[PDB]
RNA sequence: GAAGACUGGAGUGCAGAAGAGGAGAGUGGAAUUCCACGUGUAGCGGUGAAAUGCGUAGAUAUGUGGAGGAACACCAGUGGCGAAGGCGACUCUCUGGUCUGUAACUGACGCUGAGGCGCGAAAGCGUGGGGAGCAAACAGGAUUAGAUACCCUGGUAGUCCACGCCGUAAACGAUGAGUGCUAAGUGUUAGGGGGUUUCCGCCCCUUAGUGCUGCAGCUAACGCAUUAAGCACUCCGCCUGGGGAGUACGACCGCAAGGUUGAAACUCAAAGGAAUUGACGGGGGCCCGCACAAGCGGUGGAGCAUGUGGUUUAAUUCGAAGCAAC
């Protein structure tokens, strides 16, 4: 459960934070669902604006293996 | 764009014609024409050799630039004219030197535009490059058989071609009419489709719209008499009473094919059309 | 009706929020197809079975590179936006609406709306581009008594884009728009206020959407029930037994196919909604029986007795017809 983004209070994903996102996906890039993760609906929306801007300047996998 | 007339007469009723709106200039470079004169098909001994020719409106010709070898001069578009010498547009160029050149008008190419021809001119329409300069996919025409010659392979209105892959001294290429013809790597061509895509709708009309153009009228072979046509002769109208159409010489004119059957370039085509 | 006054309806200002709402211009990655070149050999494909079909001018398979068209995997959720049709890859430009808080401003400026004007899935039409998959018509191979079908192999218009027509749908929540009043319980989307708390988090109050369960009430019943099909007020559209029939005639619109408006003679004594009890299903679960399994031994094979059919005869007397006649 517990939105993680919520929990640490940080209010704006960024799609050079390639660190964090990696969290997220799935180790082929997949985008997680929220029922898995656990985060809010709000926020949920927004990280997938994020992967889907980084995932075409190549800092993350379109399918990875 | 096409033109098109309200049927004010019988004769207008479904003529369409072009606007002629890429047009710029109405004046020729006289220090550019030369004079031609209708031969009407005659011949060398003054015999009608090619028929259904003759008596149009009198033209002059104007010299195009299908070489295409001068190499590193800028050379800035000026003007796009009428030739009624053939079907496409051309345009006037005038290089940094105060040369002054036709091409046949590329699609796309327009008043103000630079162009350059030899090794180092980018993947540009209006371009001339060495087909072993061209990358494979791009889309040429002009395109030239022996090296130095001229531009004869793509060049009507409209047309185009396309590079397939290279295999050392020669290079694929998908001619318009569709088969993939082997020529020289270092022969020219230059980048893009031809202009005046839309002639192909033209309706003409008229009868004498057509005899503008130099066209004499067409006599089927059925109304003729039977020593002037093999269809010629019986009483009424009559089918074709033979074995296959034939031409007004013999040599069936249906299926049969005529193209030499030891042609040298035959190594040279991979597949027909 | 006339002259004044007011702020709650309505609208503006100020401060915040969310969104596949729309148009244009670019760009991205998976995959089917085709092309060029490496390796390799006789198969590949398809069906309930097979054939058509592709393959020794060397495929299917596999590695590299290129071309082009169309749709956007996960995110994805009785989630969101829009007046309805409808809108799911990414970025930018031009744009429409909505919700919450404030009480700064105008001071009834409001609701509905026949004729009118616009938008309106898919198919379809006209002029012109484009064409990778899919596929009416069609061709061939199957299936069957026949198969003008379902199935298999191909395949054109079409599906895509620009402009102009068409004006329809199970265009459905089968439920016109506006406003007020009438128990509760519980999810979820976008906000606002407060209690606790170092944050984190839990709880309560509240506004506008989106679902489920239920009292009063309503309903022929099914069922609806603060997102009413309850109780009331204003304006609009429509109905008056079934067929003939959305037909004919007239009119308006359309390039055409057609669309909108729209009867009568004649004929029937019914057509119809919901729920009940059976029966049936090439619907679903569960139980039983020498019904199958595990056995032992027969029949169908050969020779005769014997009953039936068939057939031959003047007569071959009549009745029995899967199980349940022989
Ligand atoms: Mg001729
Ligand atoms: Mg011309
Ligand atoms: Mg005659
Ligand atoms: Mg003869
Ligand atoms: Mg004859
Ligand atoms: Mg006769
Ligand atoms: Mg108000
Ligand atoms: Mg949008
Ligand atoms: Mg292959
Ligand atoms: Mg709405
Ligand atoms: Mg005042
Ligand atoms: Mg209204
Ligand atoms: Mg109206
Ligand atoms: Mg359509
Ligand atoms: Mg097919
Ligand atoms: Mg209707
Ligand atoms: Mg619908
Ligand atoms: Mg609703
Ligand atoms: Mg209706
Ligand atoms: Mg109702
Ligand atoms: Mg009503
Ligand atoms: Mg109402
Ligand atoms: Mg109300
Ligand atoms: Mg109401
Ligand atoms: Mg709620
Ligand atoms: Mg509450
Ligand atoms: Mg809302
Ligand atoms: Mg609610
Ligand atoms: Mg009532
Ligand atoms: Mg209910
Ligand atoms: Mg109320
Ligand atoms: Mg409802
Ligand atoms: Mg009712
Ligand atoms: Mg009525
Ligand atoms: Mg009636
Ligand atoms: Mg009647
Ligand atoms: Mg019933
Ligand atoms: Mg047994
Ligand atoms: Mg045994
Ligand atoms: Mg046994
Ligand atoms: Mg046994
Ligand atoms: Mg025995
Ligand atoms: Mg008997
Ligand atoms: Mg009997
Ligand atoms: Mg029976």
């Amino acid at each position: 459960k517990v939105c993680y983004f919520t929990s640490n209070g940080i209010t704006h994903i960024d799609y050079k934070d390639v660190e964090l996102l990696k969290k997220f996906v799935s180790e082929r890039g997949k985008i997680l669902p929220r029922r898995v993760t656990g985060t809010s609906a709000k926020y949920q929306r927004k990280l997938t604006v994020a992967i889907k801007r980084s995932r075409q300047m190549a800092l993350l996998p379109f399918v990875a293996e | 764009a096409i033109k098109k007339y309200k049927p004010t007469t019988n004769g207008r009723r479904h003529m369409t014609s072009s606007d002629f709106a890429e047009i710029t200039t109405s004046t020729p470079e006289k220090s550019l024409l030369r004079p031609l004169k209708k031969k009407a098909g005659r011949n060398n001994q003054g015999k009608l050799t090619v028929r259904h020719h003759g008596g149009g409106h009198k033209r002059q010709y104007r010299v195009i630039d299908f070489k295409r070898n001068k190499d590193g001069i800028p050379g800035r578009v000026a003007t796009i004219e009428y030739d009624p010498n053939r079907s496409a547009n051309i345009a006037l160029i005038n290089y940094a030197d105060g040369e002054k050149r036709y091409i046949i008008a590329a699609k796309g190419l327009e008043v103000g535009q630079t162009i350059y021809s030899g090794a180092e001119a980018d993947i540009k329409v209006g371009n001339a490059l060495e087909l072993k300069d061209i990358p494979v996919g791009t889309v040429i025409h002009n395109i030239e058989m022996k090296p130095g010659k001229g531009g004869q392979l793509v060049r009507s209105a409209g047309t185009s071609a396309q590079v397939l892959g290279k295999e050392g001294k020669y290079v694929l290429i998908r001619l318009n009419s569709g088969e993939v013809r082997m020529i020289l790597a270092t022969c020219r061509a230059t980048i893009g489709q031809v202009g005046n895509e839309q002639h192909e709708l033209i309706n003409i009309g008229k009868a004498g719209r057509s005899r503008w153009m130099g066209k004499r009228p067409t006599v089927r072979g059925s109304v003729m008499n039977p020593n002037d046509h093999p269809h010629g002769g019986g009483e009424g109208k009559a089918p074709i009473g033979r074995k296959s159409p034939m031409s007004p010489w013999g040599k069936p004119t249906l299926g049969y094919k005529t193209r030499k059957k030891n042609n040298n370039s035959d190594k040279f085509i991979v597949r027909r059309r």
